[PDB]
């Protein structure tokens, strides 16, 4: 896992166009029409990890090896969704657990566009300040009201829960990392997607985005899920499931 | 911004005034 077949080239508000397929687990959710309203992971051959507040249903579609949404040439794979878990623990009123498991009806075929990012072990730890990537086709701007065609992506530096608090106060959880404020911000749209940083040689799910500012203000710290206090239930769902 | 403790609610996204007074809201994509 996290190995893509096409090295990322690495120079969403004031993000940057990705090469194509150089992120392989970035998945996209849409609905019967098409509508894109959440990014997602890919784990596995079977399974997709989102944002709970996403509220996905078997009545939506996984679409994997996707870079331009716009275009009809590429060699996308729509994928049904068999069963949706939701973590026991999301609250919609602190937005803390905000994760979600999707099992696909039929496991995706992994190739040089798609394949699956790594999860990080439930001691592991990102220190403050690490760089790391997130991607998506969220908005380029609070003012645009319509996503980017293609899949955008940015640097962004990770914040200490300490520091993130003088942003948002008590609202940030231990289930929660933050990211951002250094000039770019995720967006409408993002939510679900990943947030990976480069351990060991590989790229590691660290971070789901969850929530932020509410005008993607690229000088506020994002609010991302934190995936190492949520591995040990995601491990389980699959071993269970 | 705002006052501490209200929720509110985007096109399709639930926002929670936090402690600091700021509206922090879901990023979630929303057709309408």
């Amino acid at each position: 896992c996290g190995v893509p077949a096409i090295q990322p080239v690495l120079s969403i508000v004031n993000g940057e166009e990705a090469v194509p397929g150089s992120w392989p687990w970035q998945v996209s959710l849409q609905d019967k029409t098409g509508f894109h309203f959440c990014g997602g992971s890919l784990i596995n051959e079977n399974w997709v990890v989102t944002a709970a507040h996403c509220g996905v249903t078997t009545s939506d579609v996984v679409v994997a090896g996707e870079f331009d949404q716009g275009s009809s040439s590429e060699k996308i794979q729509k994928l049904k969704i068999a069963k949706v878990f939701k973590n026991s623990k999301y609250n919609s009123l602190t937005i803390n657990n905000d994760i979600t498991l999707l099992k696909l009806s039929t496991a995706a075929s992994f190739s040089q566009t798609v394949s699956a990012v790594c999860l990080p072990s439930a001691s592991d730890d990102f220190a403050a300040g690490t760089t790391c990537v997130t991607t998506g086709w969220g908005l380029t701007r609070y003012t645009n009201a319509n996503t980017p065609d293609r899949l955008q992506q940015a640097s962004l530096p990770l914040l200490s829960n300490t520091n993130c608090k003088k942003y948002w106060g008590t609202k940030i959880k231990d289930a929660m990392i933050c990211a951002g404020a250094s000039g770019v911000s995720s967006c409408m749209g993002d939510s679900g997607g990943p947030l990976v940083c480069k351990k060991n040689g590989a790229w590691t799910l660290v971070g789901i985005v969850s929530w932020g500012s509410s005008t993607c203000s690229t000088s506020t710290p994002g609010v991302y899920a934190r995936v190492t206090a949520l591995v040990n239930w995601v491990q389980q769902t699959l071993a269970a499931n | 911004k705002c006052t501490p403790g209200q929720v509110k609610q985007q096109d399709c996204n639930t926002c929670t005034c936090t402690p600091t007074g700021v509206w922090g809201c879901t990023l979630m994509g929303c057709q309408p």
